[PDB]
């Protein structure tokens, strides 16, 4: 994983969102404590972000048929590269909390959107 | 167990640090504030009268 | 191949069988328990614990949302309707229309303090009036259209 | 044992490496020895002593992080600071030669860049290391023979930097004096 | 022995900004790099190792280094 | 109104100018980068021999 | 019904050295900035160009 | 150090001491914060004693003239307590920064403070 065999556009969304996962771990503790109400404009726009994107990342696999009811999901590797940049842009932040839990891809995010 | 003391330890000084911030900006407005309240006497001195 | 964890602190707070839903699990799933239980309850689990850690998280919040208060809700009541107490047997039958009943939404007007008793109350008037319908799980293991609408 | 049986250290943290800097060195801990009795004396003299820069422009911003009215020259070193700390990033496989390093270095400490948005400067950076590659080659000789810096070659690199920093925009960019 | 050793006084070149602002280093000096898994010693240790291309191209010894690895 | 047609015409000079002189300086980069990139394309093909 | 043309002249003239610096100095910038990316852009193709071509051969 | 083995005005002076550089720790952070403009003028005249007395508890030493050109010296116990008694109060505020930098005993340093 380096620019030199790769697109840099892979390294750039990558240490995006490592940095933005780096910085919730780091403020955990106060907005557990102090409450979200304390923080700023930015500190609340980054929470709201990582909540987002940590949901995200959850995808429902074939194996998971035993266990749920649930069918398999694949996606290929540009539309996931383009649904993050999208993501860490901030263009989806209106949607609730359960709309990116469980979601394979975005036609699938937009019929679940649709369904609330 | 150990890993929950350093646990504790970061939290406490983070909030250690969030906490005197917020005593240094309140002191710091305390001033602004008074300042403020004392420029009504005049009006009120004079309307009274 | 699945263990329970049990937590003296949830003993405490209220909860008498005391399992800790997060942690514990089974690796044989669901192909145990009869088609019409999985049919009625699934992914229960999956709420409980995004319902607890909503809770921890949303403890100190200054305002609550539409989707939060109704998660809220339903979260509240799916735990209060789960508790059981000692040397009290059940069957499959009244297990299923209970989870029916909890997970369709048909107690949410009813507050938290009657949630318990309200639902010992059905299952009585049940045993002497459209008692066939259990009669027909003991021979299908299954719910139907009819039965259901009934 | 290990550490009681040398001199000089340099701490290697993961967090600073998780984001932002690539080097990834820590600061507040390492230490040399040796220190001045090894160094050049032109960066010697264009260090300035950074490290108490540093030292209170982090205990500083641990506190402004929430604070909007400072004082002004608070302010001040506050964004000097984040300037160096965005500047001293590097990428790898890339080594630096010492006339470049002090050039850079003395472009940091002046203050020339202070009217750079700090998103965009080490791109910046670089371009005026090349353009001074490419038109003007007196300067490097000079440091490269007598290893120091003349107060004319401070002028002309003074000129240097305005004349460039005139015509470079990055975003709505604006070119100050 | 201790007898047969000077001061240190040598302009000992990196190739890296951080390290020879903040820590120098000179001939004759042991130098330490402690670290945590996965966060880049080798790398600069092979940038160290590798930054002495122009110093062995000059014709004289007086500059030249022979690394070993 | 006389005086409000004097800058135009030094406007498009140094306009000119600018376009002359990166021209220039685009050319001078772009055959020199083109030159060590070849050179060095030569220098590891008798590497290789 | 003369010495309102008069003020009118004035309030032109009072407005008329300000658009024409800004309307300069705005050509001025947008040249400039149009110069100096063509000029880095060539640069970039160029470069990339030759170590494509310095690779293939 | 004890009142019974040192003498009384030993252990005053070293308790004063102690509570005027305590004093202005604490109030450093006003200081940084506020400025001294906003202090009291106790509290003014305070920080500016502690200052000077801070200043003025440097000495200078023999191998200091390797590159300052000045031998140090010695001051005998007495006339040192007694010249801190009397700085107790503040009477030298008026006096220059500069000069506040020891040499010596106290009578070198006033001639050099009246020789600035
Ligand atoms: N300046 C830099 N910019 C970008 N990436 C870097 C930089 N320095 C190091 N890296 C990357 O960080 C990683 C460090 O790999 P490296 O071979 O140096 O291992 P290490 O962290 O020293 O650990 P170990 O020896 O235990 O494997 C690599 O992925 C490398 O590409
Ligand atoms: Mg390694």
């Amino acid at each position: 994983l380096d620019p030199a065999i790769v697109g840099d556009e892979h390294y750039r969304v990558a240490q995006e969102v490592i940095r933005i996962l780096q910085r919730y771990k780091d403020l955990q503790d106060i907005i557990a404590i102090l409450g979200i109400d304390e923080l700023s404009e930015e500190d609340k726009q980054l929470v709201n972000r990582a909540r987002r994107i940590e949901r995200f990342l959850s995808q429902n696999m074939m194996a998971a048929e035993q266990f749920t009811g649930q069918p398999g999901s694949t996606v290929p590797l540009k539309e996931t590269i383009e649904a993050f940049d999208k993501l860490t842009k901030g263009e989806f932040d209106h949607l609730p909390e359960q709309a990116f839990f469980l979601i394979g891809g975005l036609d699938d995010l937009a019929k679940k959107a649709e369904s609330l | 167990t150990l890993r929950e003391l350093r646990g504790r330890i970061r939290s406490a000084g983070s909030i250690k640090k969030i906490t005197k911030a917020q005593e240094l900006i309140a002191t710091s407005r305390i001033a602004k504030a008074q300042a403020r309240v004392e420029a009504a006497r005049p009006y009120a001195a004079e309307i009274t009268n | 191949d699945g263990q329970c964890f049990l937590e003296s602190d949830l003993f405490n707070q209220g909860v008498r069988p005391a399992i800790n839903v997060g942690v514990s699990v089974s690796r044989v799933g669901g192909a145990a328990q009869i088609k019409a239980m999985k049919e009625v309850a699934g992914s229960l689990r999956l709420d409980l614990s995004q319902y607890r850690e909503l809770e921890a998280f949303a403890a100190f919040a200054s305002d609550l949302d539409a989707a939060s208060k109704a998660q809220l809700d339903r979260g509240a009541r799916l735990v209060e309707l789960l508790k059981q107490p000692q040397y009290s047997p059940l069957a499959v039958e009244e297990q299923v229309v209970a989870i029916f009943l909890g997970t369709q939404g048909h107690l949410d007007s009813v507050p938290v303090e009657d949630v318990q008793r309200f639902e010992s109350e059905l299952l009585e008037h049940v045993k002497a009036s459209h008692s066939d319908i259990f009669d027909g799980i003991r021979e299908t293991k299954k719910l139907s259209e009819e039965a259901e609408e009934k | 044992n290990v550490i009681s049986i040398t001199d000089g250290q340099c701490f290697l943290e993961s967090d600073l490496f998780n984001q932002g800097v690539r080097p990834a060195i820590n600061v507040g801990v390492s230490v040399s020895r040796v220190g001045g009795a090894a160094q050049i004396k032109a960066m010697k003299e264009v260090a300035g002593s950074l490290r108490l820069d540093l030292s209170q422009y982090r205990e500083l911003e641990a506190f402004a992080a929430f604070a909007s009215d400072l004082d002004a020259a608070s302010k001040a070193q506050l964004d000097r600071g984040a300037r160096l700390v965005e500047l001293l990033k590097q990428p790898q496989y890339s080594p630096l030669a010492v006339e470049e390093q002090v050039v850079a270095i003395f472009l940091g400490t002046q203050g020339h860049l202070d009217s750079v948005p700090v998103e965009d400067v080490q791109r910046f950076e670089s371009e005026l290391l090349e353009h001074v590659k490419a038109s003007h080659s007196d300067i490097f000789d000079g440091i490269r023979e007598t290893k120091k810096l003349s107060e004319e070659a401070e002028e002309k690199l003074v000129s240097v930097i305005n004349e460039f920093k005139k015509g470079f925009q990055a975003s709505d960019g604006s070119s100050v004096v | 022995s201790v007898v047969q050793r000077q001061s240190v006084s040598e302009p000992l070149q990196t190739g890296i900004k951080a390290i020879d602002a903040m820590t120098p280093i000179g001939r004759g000096q042991r130098q330490l790099i402690i670290g945590d898994r996965k966060t880049g010693k080798t790398a600069v240790c092979v940038d160290t190792i590798l930054n002495q291309r122009e110093a062995w191209l000059t014709g004289d010894p007086k500059q030249q280094v022979r690394c070993v690895y | 109104l006389a005086d409000a047609d004097a800058m135009h015409a030094k406007a498009l000079a140094d306009a000119k100018a600018e376009s002359e002189k990166v021209t220039e300086e685009a050319k001078q980069d772009s055959e020199r980068i083109a030159a060590q990139l070849s050179e060095q394309a030569g220098s590891e093909a008798e590497r290789i021999k | 019904a003369e010495r309102e043309a008069m003020l009118a002249k004035t309030a032109a003239d009072n407005r008329k050295s300000a658009e024409q610096v800004a309307a300069a100095q705005a050509d001025y910038e947008k040249e400039m900035a149009e110069a100096r990316a063509q000029a880095s852009a060539l640069r970039d193709e160029a470069r990339a160009a030759g170590r494509s071509v310095v690779d293939e051969k």
